RNA sequence: AGGACCGAACCGACUAAUGUUGAAAAAUUAGCGGAUGACUUGUGGCUGGGGGUGAAAGGCCAAUCAAACCGGGAGAUAGCU
RNA sequence: CACAGGUGGUCAGGUAGAGAAUACCAAGGCGCUUGAGAGAACUCGGGUGAAGGAACUAGGCAAAAUGGUGCCGUAACUUC
RNA sequence: AAUUCCUUGUCGGGUAAGUUCCGACCUGCACGAAUGGCGUAAUGAUGGCCAGGCUGUCUCCACCCGAGACUCAGUGAAAUU
RNA sequence: GAUGUCGGCUCAUCACAUCCUGGGGCUGAAGUAGGUCCCAAGGGUAUGGCUGUUCGCCAUUUAAAGUGGUACGCGAGCUGGGUUUAGAACGUCGUGAGACAGUUCGGUCCCUAUCUGCCGUGGGCGCUGGAGAACUGAGGGGGGCUGCUCCUAGUACGAGAGGACCGGAGUGGACGCAUCACUGGUGUUCGGGUUGUCAUGCCAAUGGCACUGCCCGGUAGCUAAAUGCGGAAGAGAUAAGUGCUGAAAGCAUCUAAGCACGAAACUUGCCCCGAGAUGAGUUCUCCCUGACCCUUUAAGGGUCCUGAAGGAACGUUGAAGACGACGACGUUGAUAGGCCGGGUGUGUAAGCGCAGCGAUGCGUUGAGCUAACCGGUACUAAUGAACCGUGAGGCUUAACC
């Protein structure tokens, strides 16, 4: 149950002959090259490190270049790892295409959500706004009370307050695989996946199914 | 999107002219009722010598909304006003005998098949 | 948020921004080199360059279009008689921003913006 | 994007008639009652058109049984079987939402006799 | 709101531990006139990248 | 004709927000009331403190009023801190 | 205080307008003695809002809404 | 009842549901005839209640335009301790 | 020498004496539905009418509308209706000033956060040569709700009326996360219409101002009402409880030895953070192989040469962002602007011609213009440098060669 690394191409639709419009996200899954294979005897855990895309040889550093050269593969845009399940053996430099998902029905797609910056409590935590009229003094979208009195005499950890919202790892689970088009390196999943267009995406087979 | 206090027209001959939603039946904290959802209503205006009288509290199914319904291809069917068909409070069968104006295929269920038959246009 | 948005508010309202850039576009056409703040210079590119490309094909319609965005016929005339024929073969990029230190009164990052062929 | 546009291109309908806002059109859509699948007609004036390729849509407004009904059709959906222009109207605006406030005479579009 | 106790010179100094200015790391030399100047900026005499952009 | 009507100047001050180390020791902004009258305003004058004045709120009498202010008795007295 | 306050009289252009309201201008006078960026939360001052429409709230507070001129038409009650 | 404690009295009306409202009843804790009784057109920035219109008041907030807030340069407080 | 007081709002947090959902014993438990008690705190746990009300009553919901602690939680968070200042009145009491055993109309809610705490986000150093990339998971956080319908089956049960357990499927409510393809809102940076007025010499054509003058549409972005997904299954150990074998105590006995099951609680399983986890871990890659001098002779100090990997700085910037930070790019270049083509939006420009007395209409013409979008394109701007960071990396012991 390893996954591939893809790029969010955008959203579109697919009409079925049965008169249904499936909302789909297009994911470009180029070949994933295996750059390193980790095992128990050496790394304590079984996994494979993959690369995808192409990076300009001017921007790749000498440490990164040597790590690729050991595998004998070309420099991709990044390095990602996937944990191997029992009975899954890969070799370095082997290329893994999108047709791995040819027969999987639901996938989990993990991306980095769109960054909303410093958000208020209303937007970040669905805090109800206070009255817009009726005498409310400068306290329309403010958070309200944040604790009790002397007995706690403090604010508890995890209190819902204003701060950075978005731009964080988030996984959407169990999205139907609409189409696996190996020729164009495309994966069509039903629904919306996190991130902006052009962001990186990790697609694994669904873990709950 | 019908909620409490919403004033609806009546699409049947029960005698009511304008009703007001006093509860969106279904689950707890439920906010809206779309086409095909049963609501509790109160009669605000009724014709003389009708089957129902003003001030009566009964149920009704919504059949037309300005919000409209969406279809599995993404199309929309929105109407110019919100209308309902009055139902018996305990059996939830229509109390009128004639349906006026169009209805939608969202009503094509075992419960409201009578409304489908009497409608002039679905 | 600000995602994918364009334009610079420049701590003005819409009417003030539009009027100011009319004056600055006129000034740059008249003198072929002016000294503004770096942010203001970067935005003038998006007002003057469209005006020069417009001046490449001379017509009564295009000259009335320039007059609408410039409100000065001397500027319209230099754009259509002098700058259009001058940049007839240049595929965009008619201006050059050179950063020139900081203003003494408020430490604003300044810059010179000139036409790329101003010379002498 | 060259990947999405190509993708959408092969899904588009090839012969879709030309029509503008104000045109009275008859749209034949499919109603599928399990095994029984037939066509139903919807005729009214086009009051809005969204030109977005595969995502193109248009809004048809009719007065049915004393009730105003608006229907938004997705132009390239397989549900919409065909579109035919019954009458060409002469309007000056892309969107005719002002017709929602007009009734009977005053809600009629003059005919584009050209 | 106000302090219940006066803050110490220790606490004052520790807040200004991040107020230190930074010098310009290096200054670029013009390949024609040899003046030192800010990088990406014109020289004091109107030269930039070897060419004399400003007359004065 | 009119302590008539609508409405600027002008005279007020009902509501709300702002502001509350204010732009302002009472305002600003949007609305609000009267606007030929028991109206409003300029300049000068008169009434003096248990006194004045008050379409009366203990209101006002120089940002002070159930007894002004300034000096004096006076370092009142203080079983209180 | 180089303070959004207060301060009596005189003068009265054009166009639209009943008008000294108001909008835009004249003559004349000014841009209000910190600026430059950025384009978060939140605050202030505004614009618009699907469906609903007072369900808000102590209370329709606030907002929205009405708004002109001519003709027609206009109820109970009345001290006419 | 600007007055009724018991009291959200009882009856009627209005609402889906009305401690408020309107009309009554009289059992007026504790109305009442110039410290006026009762009624009354018009008037009222007067108190309560209802309806139409109307809407971000609210369901439930979204977006946008500006002024602050944030960064840089200059000037440079305050309460408190 | 002041601890703001009722109710509401916003935001909560805990307890379990449990309102719902879960598990069970007994029933005066046929079924359905209950009663009562035990276990269980994971999640969930109405909107209105009236009244300042908390409550209460009522209306209509829901699986349920739990009970309590938290300064009867929460006014340096809001409100200010009640209460409890000064005005006024009624009833009442008093000769009265006034007062209430009452009631009624009106009536200024300040604080720029130093410390703690909390939500976010950086800088420093450390981690023992330096550096880049990938991880392991100590630990921490999040999530955990449920209705209805159909099948099993009109079966078991029941005289009938009625009507299941167990098990399987479908479809909702609420809540949450993401996203903008669709439906939409907004879009004072796009197009158009139009009022008053001023100006560009005039006509025509345009611009300014009047809330964007007023409006009608509307791209990108953001976004909800829009649409996709989630709660789980499973596993371990259990609670109440149910047993199996089995003595003490020839019997019996779930327990003493031994063994089996048993819940939304617990530990996992799912998602996120996470080696400052000073117990600072691991993997893979890259870089630096110079010469001397002096002393007190040390993990010593200096001199010349050298300056790496890499980083930073600067520049162009970004669906990244308060600032930092993070990401892309800097000519061997599509990073931003411009330009070119397209798309989209608006809706047939201007000029000219024709028709008409004219307003205007028609033709040229789906014209003109077109912001954030798409595809391109080095025209402009992203510079040769310089800067930081060095020169093979302690001691001990063990194994090995
Ligand atoms: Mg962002
Ligand atoms: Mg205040
Ligand atoms: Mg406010
Ligand atoms: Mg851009
Ligand atoms: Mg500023
Ligand atoms: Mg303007
Ligand atoms: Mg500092
Ligand atoms: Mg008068
Ligand atoms: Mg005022
Ligand atoms: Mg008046
Ligand atoms: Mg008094
Ligand atoms: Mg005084
Ligand atoms: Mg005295
Ligand atoms: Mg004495
Ligand atoms: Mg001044
Ligand atoms: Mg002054
Ligand atoms: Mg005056
Ligand atoms: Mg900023
Ligand atoms: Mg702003
Ligand atoms: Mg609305
Ligand atoms: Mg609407
Ligand atoms: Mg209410
Ligand atoms: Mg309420
Ligand atoms: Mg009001
Ligand atoms: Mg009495
Ligand atoms: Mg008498
Ligand atoms: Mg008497
Ligand atoms: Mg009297
Ligand atoms: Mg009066
Ligand atoms: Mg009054
Ligand atoms: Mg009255
Ligand atoms: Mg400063
Ligand atoms: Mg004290
Ligand atoms: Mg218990
Ligand atoms: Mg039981
Ligand atoms: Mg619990
Ligand atoms: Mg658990
Ligand atoms: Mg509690
Ligand atoms: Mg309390
Ligand atoms: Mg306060
Ligand atoms: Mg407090
Ligand atoms: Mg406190
Ligand atoms: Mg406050
Ligand atoms: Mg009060
Ligand atoms: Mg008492
Ligand atoms: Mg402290
Ligand atoms: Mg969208
Ligand atoms: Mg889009
Ligand atoms: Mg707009
Ligand atoms: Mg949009
Ligand atoms: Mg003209
Ligand atoms: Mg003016
Ligand atoms: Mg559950
Ligand atoms: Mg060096
Ligand atoms: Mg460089
Ligand atoms: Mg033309
Ligand atoms: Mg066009
Ligand atoms: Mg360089």
């Amino acid at each position: 149950m390893i996954g591939l690394v893809g790029k969010k191409v955008g959203m579109t639709r697919i009409f079925t002959e049965d008169g249904v419009s499936i909302p789909v996200t297009v994911i470009e899954v180029e070949a994933n090259r295996v750059t390193q294979v980790k095992d128990l005897a050496n790394d304590g855990y079984r996994a494979i490190q993959v690369t995808t895309g192409a990076k300009k040889a001017n921007r790749v550093t000498k440490p990164e270049a040597g790590h690729f050269a050991k595998a004998g593969v070309e420099a991709g845009r990044g390095l990602w790892e996937f944990r191997l399940a029992e009975g899954e053996e890969f070799t370095v430099g082997q290329s893994i295409s999108v047709e791995l998902f040819a027969d999987v029905k639901k996938v989990d797609v993990t991306g980095t959500s769109k960054g909303k910056g410093f958000a208020g409590t209303v937007k970040r935590w669905n805090f109800r706004t206070q009255d817009a009229t009726h005498g409310n003094s400068l306290s329309h979208r403010v958070p309200g009370s944040i604790g009790q009195n002397q007995t706690p005499g403090k604010v508890f950890k995890g209190k819902k307050m204003a701060g950075q919202m978005g731009n964080e790892r988030v996984t959407v689970q169990s999205l139907d695989v609409v189409r696996v088009d190996a020729e164009r390196n495309l994966l069509l999943v039903k629904g919306a996946v996190p991130g902006a267009t052009g962001s990186d995406l990790i697609v694994k087979p669904a873990v709950k199914a | 999107m019908i909620q409490e206090q919403t004033m609806l027209n009546v699409a049947d001959n029960s005698g009511a002219r304008r009703v007001m939603c006093i509860k969106v039946l279904g689950g707890s904290h439920r906010r809206y009722a779309g086409v095909g959802d049963i609501i509790k209503i109160t009669i605000k205006e009724a014709i003389p010598r009708g089957k129902v009288k003003k001030g009566d509290v009964l149920k009704a199914v919504v059949v037309r909304t300005k919000k409209g319904v969406r279809r599995p291809d993404g199309s929309v069917i929105r109407f110019d006003g919100n209308a309902c068909v009055l139902l018996n409070n305990n059996s939830e069968q229509p109390i009128g005998t004639r349906i006026f104006g169009p209805v939608t295929r969202e009503l094509r269920s075992e419960k409201f098949m009578k409304i489908i038959s009497l409608a002039p246009e679905v | 948020m600000r995602h994918r948005k364009s334009g610079r508010q420049l701590n003005r309202n819409s009417s003030h921004r539009q009027a100011m850039f009319r004056n600055m576009a006129g000034s740059l056409v008249r003198h072929e080199i002016i000294k503004t703040t770096l942010p203001k210079a970067k935005e003038l590119r998006r007002v003057v360059e469209p005006l020069i490309t417009l001046a490449k094909t001379d017509s009564v319609a295009n000259r009335r279009l320039a007059f609408a965005r410039t409100r000065d016929n001397e500027i319209v005339a230099k754009l259509f008689n002098e700058l259009g024929p001058r940049f007839a073969s240049r595929a965009g990029g008619y201006t050059r921003i050179l950063k020139c230190g900081f203003r003494a009164g408020d430490n604003a990052p300044m810059a010179y913006i000139e036409l790329v062929d101003r010379s002498e | 994007s060259n990947i999405i546009k190509q993708l959408e291109q092969e899904q588009m309908k090839q012969d879709v008639p030309s029509f503008r806002p104000g045109d009275t059109v008859e749209v034949k859509v499919w109603v599928v009652e399990g095994s029984k699948k037939r066509l139903q007609a919807f005729e009214g004036v086009v009051i809005a058109i969204r030109n977005r390729g595969l995502h193109s849509a248009f809004t048809v407004r009719k007065i049915s049984n004393g009730e105003g009904v608006e229907r938004v059709f997705q132009t390239h959906s397989p549900v919409v079987d065909s579109i035919s222009v019954k009458r060409r109207g002469a309007v000056r605006k892309a969107k005719l939402y002002y017709l929602r406030e007009r009734t009977g005479k005053a809600a009629r579009i003059k005919e584009r006799l050209n | 709101a106000v302090q219940q106790n006066k803050p110490t010179r220790s606490k004052r100094g520790m807040r200004r531990s991040h107020d230190a200015l930074t010098a310009v790391t290096s200054l670029s030399v013009d390949k024609t006139s040899g003046e030192k100047h800010l990088r990406h900026h014109i020289t004091a005499d109107g030269y930039y990248r070897g060419r004399k952009v400003i007359a004065k």
